[PDB]
């Protein structure tokens, strides 16, 4: 999540 | 909106109708890459930084430039999809951590930072989230206001001041900052004066  | 505008630091008008210091003042100003998360990247020579893409990771960055005295203001540019879980706008002292091993609203979860979730419309400081009070959607920019001859920091959004947020900061040393937790997440800071 987070674009990570 | 009476109660907000009567709340306002003295001499703000004046500082936001005033031409805008040069990027060259920004820079002075803007975000340090000798003070930031090992996560953080600081672009542009401090006009913004850029967070790498890292798993379970919250990531903050203070200005280059700590405020004890005077009337300060910056424009923080945030774009809405790079806020992701937890986006905190704020000031810390020199010795706020910045970086943890999870997400969190980082910025304020402690006595030595101040922080809006900008996601959430919560105040931070000294504070895991729970009890954290309400303060007036944020869109991509935003003012942050720090006056240190009163000692209080609160924010505008959309040319209307918003309020204090935190109260009881004279005697300290404050320097622009924000935790974030987006990869690729680009943060900008404009340094309005004084």
């Amino acid at each position: 999540i987070n674009n990570n | 909106e009476n109660l907000y505008f009567q709340s306002m630091p003295e001499g703000l008008e004046e500082l936001l109708s005033a031409p805008p210091p040069d990027l060259g003042a920004q820079r002075r100003h803007g975000w340090n890459p000798k003070d930031c998360s090992e996560n953080i990247e600081v672009k542009e020579g401090g006009l913004y930084f850029e967070r790498r893409p890292v798993a379970q990771s919250t990531d903050g960055a203070r200005g280059k430039r700590g405020y004890s005295r005077g009337l300060h203001a910056w424009e923080i540019s945030w774009p809405l999809e790079q806020r992701g879980t937890h986006a905190v706008v704020g000031v810390a002292t020199a010795l706020a951590p910045l970086q943890t091993d999870h997400y969190a609203a980082l910025l304020g979860s402690n006595s030595e930072s101040w922080g809006w979730d900008i996601g959430r419309g919560k105040l931070y400081h000294q504070s895991k989230g729970p009890g954290a009070p309400q303060y007036p959607e944020v869109p991509e920019r935003l003012l942050v206001v720090l006056d240190m001859e009163e000692g209080t920091l609160g924010y505008a959004i959309g040319g209307t001041y918003l309020g204090p947020a935190f109260r009881g900061l004279k005697g300290r040393t404050l320097y622009p900052a924000v935790s974030a937790v987006w990869g690729q997440c680009q943060v900008r800071i404009r340094y309005l004066g004084e």
